[PDB]
RNA sequence: GGAAUACUGCCAGCUGGGACUGAGGACUGCGACGUAAGUCAAGGAUGCUGGCAUAAUGGUUAUAUGCCGCCGUCUUGAAA
RNA sequence: AGAACUGGCGAUGCGGGAUGAACCGAACGUAGAGUUAAGGUGCCGGAAUACACGCUCAUCAGACCAAAAGGUGUUAGUUCAUCUAGACAGCCGGACGGUGGCCAUGGAAGUCGGAAUCCGCUAAGGAGUGUGUAACAACUCACCGGCCGAAUGAACUA
RNA sequence: GCAGUCAAGCGGCGACAUUGCUCAUACCGAAGCAGAAUUCGGUAAGCGUCUACUGAU
RNA sequence: UUUGCUCCACACAAUAUAGAUGGAUACGAAUAAGGCGUCCUUGUGGCGUCGCUGAACCAUAGCAGGCUAGCAACGGUGCACUUGGCGGAAAGGCCUUGGGUGCUUGCUGGCGAAUUGCAAUGUCAUUUUGCGUGGGGAUAAAUCAUUUGUAUACGACUUAGA
């Protein structure tokens, strides 16, 4: 006794267990022998309806669906357990997201599409914001003036806690709208997002930062080489 | 042993203190308690405190004077709890008791006479290690003694003017090592060791 | 199961420097010294290489082990007050009758005087405790400043501010005047 | 201090039936006679023959092997108490058998209020090897250059009185 | 710059060297060899006599000295780290071994031996005393 | 490969210290030692002594000490 | 309650049960010596503040049937789930398309209400568990993923 | 009260849910308690509709 | 007051001993830490070492502790004088300068022990009192009575006087 007493709330959903990470296990080496070229991608921050943009963009190029430490056990961390030669030493080159491309699409099509695809993104913790905004030092508003105030619509009071809380900034309510007695400087380019800074662009909407899945690796079924023409 | 043993109640148990001490008194022994006020009783203050005030109630439902009275000082506690552990109302008993005293602190001629501690009733080597005790002084002021601080206020007094007897104790032992020391070695201490002495 | 020996660690940052004896802790570094007593807690320190500090329990319980990890937080609280020093932020928000918050110097005790809290005439006294210091917020609408070195006095303090505000028997939800602790920062963050 | 005896018993032969299957079972006990009533008493919970018809074919007593060397050792054993006899499983370090079973019977009885005629030792064996002990106290003496202090040491003193004010130290 | 007091615990080790106390062998050093649990474990003297056999602590009094040995060390090992360990030179030249002969010492000595002791220190006093007042 | 040691049980083995009893009253008998004469711890204590010759230990009783504890008849299941 | 059978008392002292019909042992001439029955061994109270193993903080504990169940009290186990493919927990990210699913209607966009609760890709996502708005919006879990680093979680027995 | 469904479990019995008729005072916590007044819950049980005693030696 | 009262030295007696038959030998504080010596970095500092009991320390030899001669130290100690200090909690005691007088078993010598007959606690202290001397000191009050009321059921209590 005198334990945590767990709590949760009923839902649909349940959980998946170890057997869905078997049939993740024996995917990615049924690739291995379906598809002509290997990638590992390194995008270790997403957004799913620009990942289904990405994975629907194409039919024949696959995503495989795995989780990173299961990747390497299944491509093999070892030479006594590659699916396929030289596959050992590509999987360790890949870590965090289980960013991985199975596709027999020639090698010039896949870093033409990366190289050319970018879209924005909101700025995420531990990345750099490459503008400044000041919010009015008066009433705030949805959008914080960044579009014409006119235009914008007042803060509204629910969302007050967690401006004067979680983002720590001196606001108050004042008639239903969030007020501010100077002009609090959000952020400012060359600071290191901490998750507050984030949280209050994020809160505004402002997606001020670009994104783009980056890879490193490049591997074959029977050239088997390690090439990687990394872009960042 | 000792024509009179002079007892320093502190950190002891009163249980275990007034029963060993009982039977010493029907043995013949005169027996001295000094410093019952910093006497510690098993239990935290609540328990101690709680009880005590049990006993206040059944004193006497129709008179208390035709019937028992409390006595606040911390010494009369103790007498209290030893008095129960004697047959009382009979010569013996009465006998017996007459060889015991109490006092609060170590009033004199005792403060100048070695004081012994009974090693079966410490509250070091009988309560388990983290558990709360009850002092005797908290609780005999929670009950109405007055006379706390005299004794508090005073008792500094005999701890001052004692380490100077002992400074000038230790001082002297010193020279008397000194003295022991370099007579060492000699003849006569060399024959000694063989003796054992 | 009765764990025949726990141990925990705490790391000590070069700045500071602490002694430890029969249960006396005492710390000390750039921002002044911090003392505690533990000898409730019976638990043993030991001095590794300089910067980490070892307590450890013998044949501790349940309930004795528990007791364990506080000794690390108390610790470390010293530690990073010694270093970071705390400061608690609050603000005395009002709707109708301001409320002023003076400080005053009876037989030198410094007492925080609040007065004009909800009209009452009665005037509030607050005590304030060895090591806190007070810091009026400049060009911040109705905000105090708490702080100093050990977090008991500077938390107790901010406590009974706002403890001493209590709206007598009214409804809570129509009444808002009060002091609130708005934050629980520390002196020199970074 | 119990001893182990082992106890064959072999349902009195019977014309047609010679040297009938002599149930063999390893009983503790402080004697002789306290082992072999245990026996007949396990017999008729499992084996429906009674001792009327059964016999005691020999007893010898089983001493450790090797007295010296520490073993942890595994012990099933069942009991009764007022619900149903539960099936239970503890792991004790001791010396001998023996000396590990005598344990396990003041352990009984302490968290459990159980006592020897309610307790049945299913089995005993030695962990023969390392990190096969499951229990977490067990694990415990295992650690490499296990040092611990024995703090608050109390001397039991001969004399009522003593001068010193003893400190617990070790 | 940080400083602990010494907290120079007892420990129970492998290699330690332990007085009985109580038992057919009190006054009899032994090693402990490894320890069986938290209130038992196994003890070794065979320099000193007693055979290798489990004791509880409460019977064993802790002396200070120590000498490596291995965990599980069998009687021949015992003995062989025990005479190159040379813990019985090293616990005699002590004072809580010298007081254990002072006792036994003391039990020994005759009448006769008792009052030459008299005699003896009633001289060595009159040195001693003679030395100091000067 | 051979020794002990622990445990159990035996000794019609040995050797001390302490406490109570001294009952029977000339031999008859069963036994031991000795070649024998005889002796003995062998069907119940004998051998010396120190003070009491101020002759008491002790007997009855007042008190004290440690412990124990209203009568005659008659009910019912005892007490009542 | 009542029919009957067998035992203790009924005529009965003694020790223990703190006193106690019917409880435990023990069936009595007056004495000296030794061992015990039941009861006890901190004092009253004659006998070990003995040893060994565990167990409990109770704000009249514990020693003296209304209790099935409650308790983030404590201690040892029983049956299952996960686990170095990374067990628990703590932070961060994802948390999607049909779709503002169909109907009442100023409005129910997942979250005032009524029946389904379908579907594609996914790394996992409920026509959505709560917070939240006049309705949006925004936060969160259940569901996965990233940093951490081994035992953890659920119900029961005593 | 009588009758009936179901079942956490106990091993055929069955908890609760289930269907038919038959303070005035004071201090705290919650209440759409805006104020006043107020109910509810707890705490204090405060507060209200020959010999006992006593003089005297 | 036939010198009553009391303090002191002993002279003999008595009353009894909840019970001597070497010494109640003095720090404080902690018990998951402390004692003693040393050092300088005077601090929760470094070094050496002690506990695990007082089985200790002091004292202890002489006719129940005699009569005498020397040696070496000039210390140890009993007693009376005497300087100074400390102790008010129940101090009623605790220590020091000075010299005086005995012992000194620290060391070496010269004599007595007996017949208490083989032991009889073999009488060696404690609190109280009287009678006696010898030497010191001070050498009065209350009640009843008269009277009175701030009192008083009756008692009792409070006023005043040569």
């Amino acid at each position: 006794r005198s334990k945590r007493s767990k709590l949760v709330t009923l839902a649909q959903t349940d959980k998946k267990g170890r057997e869905n990470k078997e049939r993740i296990f024996d995917e990615v080496r049924e690739a291995l022998d379906t598809y002509r070229y290997v990638w590992v991608l390194h995008l270790d921050d997403v957004r799913t309806p620009v990942l289904q943009e990405i994975r629907t963009s194409w039919a024949g190029s696959k995503l495989i669906m795995g989780k990173r430490k299961v990747l390497q056990k299944a491509l093999g961390e070892k030479r006594e357990e590659e699916y396929k030669e030289n596959l050992y030493q590509l999987s360790k080159l890949c870590s965090g997201v289980t960013g991985l491309l199975f596709t027999d699409e020639d090698v010039n099509t896949v870093k033409e599409y990366f190289k050319s695809y970018v879209r924005s993104d909101y700025s995420r913790p531990n990345t750099k914001a490459p503008l400044t905004f000041t919010i009015p030092e008066g009433i705030v508003y949805s959008r914080g003036g960044q579009i014409p105030a006119e235009e914008d619509v007042p803060m509204i009071h629910s969302l007050e806690p967690t401006m004067r809380n979680k983002f720590e900034i001196p606001t108050k309510i004042k008639a239903g709208k969030i007020t501010i007695d100077s002009p609090y400087l959000v952020c400012t380019e060359g600071e290191k997002l901490d998750v507050r800074q984030a949280l209050i662009l994020k809160q505004f909407g402002i997606a001020a930062s670009e994104f783009k899945v980056k890879v490193s690796a490049y591997y074959d079924n029977d050239s088997s080489t390690v090439e990687s023409t990394n872009i960042n | 042993v000792e024509p009179v043993v002079v007892i320093d109640g502190k950190g002891h148990l009163v249980g275990r203190l007034a029963s060993v001490v009982a039977k010493q008194l029907l043995n013949g022994q005169k027996i001295v308690v000094v410093r019952a006020e910093e006497l510690n009783i098993s239990g935290e203050f609540f328990r101690n405190k709680l009880k005590y005030h049990d006993f206040l109630r059944k004193a006497t439902a129709f008179n208390k004077t035709r019937g028992p009275f409390h006595f606040r000082a911390p010494s009369r506690i103790f007498y209290k709890a030893l008095r129960g552990m004697v047959s009382h109302k009979t010569a013996r008993g009465k006998a017996a008791l007459e060889r015991l005293k109490v006092f609060e602190g170590i009033p004199p001629p005792y403060d100048k006479k070695k004081r012994v501690v009974v090693p079966q009733a410490l509250r070091v080597l009988r309560l388990k290690p983290g558990r709360k005790y009850t002092t005797l002084g908290k609780l005999s002021t929670s009950v109405g003694w007055k006379y706390e601080d005299v004794v508090a206020k005073l008792e500094a007094k005999r701890k001052v003017s004692s380490a100077e007897y002992y400074a000038k104790k230790r001082a002297f032992t010193k020279k008397v090592a000194s003295a022991n020391a370099t007579a060492a070695e000699s003849d006569v201490a060399k024959q000694l060791a063989a003796l054992g002495y | 199961m009765k764990y025949i020996q726990t141990e925990q660690q705490i790391e000590v940052p070069e700045g500071v420097t602490v002694s430890i004896k029969s249960r006396i802790v005492k710390v000390v570094g750039p921002r002044g010294t911090l003392t505690k007593n533990l000898k409730h807690i019976d638990v043993t320190f030991t001095k590794v290489n300089n910067q980490l500090i070892k307590v450890a329990v013998h044949n501790g319980g349940r309930k004795h082990v528990a007791a364990l990890r506080t000794v690390k937080s108390l610790v470390d609280n010293m530690i990073t007050g010694v270093t970071k020093g705390y400061k608690y932020k609050m603000r005395y928000v009002y709707a109708h009758f301001p409320i002023n918050v003076n400080i005053v110097e009876k037989d030198g005790a410094k007492f925080i005087e609040v007065r004009n809290f909800l009209g009452d005439k009665k005037i509030r006294n607050v005590p304030v405790r060895d090591g806190v210091t007070i810091e009026f917020s400049t060009n911040v609408k109705d905000e105090i400043v708490l702080s100093g070195n050990s977090v008991e006095d500077v938390s107790q303090n901010a406590a009974d501010l706002q403890q001493i505000c209590r709206v007598r028997n009214k409804d809570i939800r129509k009444f808002l005047d009060g002091i609130y602790v708005s934050h629980k920062g520390f002196i020199t963050e970074d | 201090h119990f001893k182990e005896y082992q106890v064959i018993g072999r349902r009195l032969p019977t014309e047609s039936v010679p040297e009938p299957k002599l149930f063999r079972m390893r009983i503790f006990a402080s004697n002789e006679v306290i082992a072999k009533s245990r026996y007949w008493y396990f017999l008729q919970k499992l084996h429906k023959v009674k001792k009327a018809s059964g016999e005691i074919v020999s007893i010898n007593q089983i001493n450790e092997a090797h007295p010296t060397k520490v073993k942890n050792f595994g012990v099933w054993v069942r009991y009764d108490s007022r619900s149903g006899t539960h099936n239970m499983y503890k792991e004790i370090r001791d010396v001998s058998r023996v000396a590990a079973v005598e344990t396990l019977y003041q352990d009984m009885a302490a968290r459990h209020r159980a006592r020897f005629r309610s307790i049945h030792i299913l089995k005993v064996a030695e962990i023969e090897k390392t990190a096969d002990v499951k229990r977490q106290y067990v694990k415990q003496f295992l650690t490499k250059d296990l040092k611990f202090p024995l703090p608050h040491r109390v001397q039991k003193s001969t004399k009522t009185f003593s001068y010193k004010r003893p400190s617990t130290f070790y | 710059d940080s400083i602990v007091k010494a907290s120079n615990w007892r420990l129970v080790e492998v290699g330690r060297v332990v007085l009985i106390k109580k038992g057919q062998s009190a006054g009899k050093l032994a090693a402990i060899v490894e320890i069986i649990d938290q209130k038992k474990v196994l003890i070794d003297g065979p320099k000193a006599g007693v055979p290798r056999q489990a004791i509880n602590l409460g019977q064993v009094v802790l002396t200070p000295l120590t000498f490596a040995l291995p965990r599980g060390a069998r009687t021949a090992t015992v003995s062989k780290k025990w005479a190159a360990a040379a813990v019985c030179e090293k616990w005699a030249a002590s004072s809580w071994a010298k007081k254990i002969a002072q006792r036994e010492r003391r039990a020994a000595l005759t009448d006769f031996e008792r009052f030459q002791v008299m005699v003896l220190r009633k001289q060595k006093r009159y040195t001693v005393k003679k030395a100091l007042a000067k």
